[PDB]
């Protein structure tokens, strides 16, 4: 896998 | 600091992380997700849901801090409606274009907390007597933390789209309000 905004 | 919409947005992220925590990650992201299928396209809530997401104590924590930082200032000194248009806005935009770089696996309020960022800035240096701004001093990271993602730094999954749209849209729209009064 997820990607951290 | 005190205002309504920056709490009751920090309580939304500390609900949502809790039930993160209670039912999974990916439990949570199956509903709460921007739409990985279009099928989907027509649960609304998704194109801001993503928002409320985080993934570690770090992620929330850092997010809140900016939040309660930048949000505050923009609450007190230009009022709650200012704030969610900002809010509504960027997390529309930079999920958006988060899910074209990368597709729909992330979250986090750094998307709307780069806009946040750019329009403190921007607004401040526009229109000073709007009584906000933002140091350099903070710029700086802004700038650090934007390529540090660019990098992976670390190891860091950063979503690249939401901070560069995030940012983009926060300077759209304080230039734009600084042109008005």
């Amino acid at each position: 896998a997820v990607r951290m905004a | 600091r005190a205002g309504p919409v920056t709490w009751v947005m920090m309580i939304a992220c500390v609900v949502v992380f809790i039930a993160m925590q209670i039912l999974g990650d990916q439990e949570v992201m199956l509903w709460l997700a921007w739409p990985f299928d279009p099928t989907l396209k027509f649960e609304f809530w998704r194109y801001f849901t993503h928002a409320l997401m985080h993934f570690s104590l770090m992620h929330i924590l850092f997010n809140l801090l900016w939040w309660w930082y930048l949000g505050g200032a923009v609450e007190k000194r230009l009022g709650s409606g200012k704030l969610i248009v900002i809010t509504l806005i960027s997390a529309l935009l930079s999920g958006y274009v988060q899910q074209k770089f990368s597709g729909p696996w992330f979250g986090g309020l750094s998307g709307v907390v780069f806009a946040l960022m750019g329009y403190v800035w921007l607004r401040g240096e526009r229109d000073p007597q709007s009584g906000i701004y933002l140091q350099r001093g903070l710029i700086i990271f802004a700038l650090i933390w934007i390529v540090a993602g660019w990098f992976d730094l670390f190891g860091m999954s950063m979503a690249n789209g939401a901070h560069i749209a995030g940012l983009a849209v926060g300077l759209a729209m304080a230039f734009v309000d600084s042109l008005n009064a």
